[PDB]
């Protein structure tokens, strides 16, 4: 923001949001599938015992 | 004097206080686009060399 002018920042910030943004979503999902899979495990030694 | 094109001269700039409005407020300047940075903001930074 200290080097660019404010109509021409708004390009480069946006392709820097939308970067980590999608970083972090991919985040969530990959511990979507593992907490699915410790649930499927936690569900036999359920039975187990 | 201006050197010629094939053996242009080079200043070094270095332990001083730069301001550009007396740069930018010359009036026969024709051709003066900037690529890393926006012409109007460059009285609030820090350059190296």
């Amino acid at each position: 923001f200290s080097r660019l002018d404010k109509v021409e920042a708004e390009v480069q910030i946006d392709r820097l949001i939308t970067g980590r943004l999608q970083s972090l979503q991919t985040y969530v999902t990959q511990q979507l599938i593992r907490a699915a899979e410790i649930r499927a495990s936690a569900n036999l030694a359920a039975t187990k015992m | 004097r201006f050197a010629s094109v094939y053996a242009w001269n080079r200043k070094r700039i270095s332990n001083c206080v730069a301001d550009y409005s007396v740069l930018y407020n010359l009036a026969p300047f024709f051709t003066f686009k900037c690529y890393g940075v926006s012409p109007t903001k460059l009285n609030d930074l820090c350059f190296t060399n």
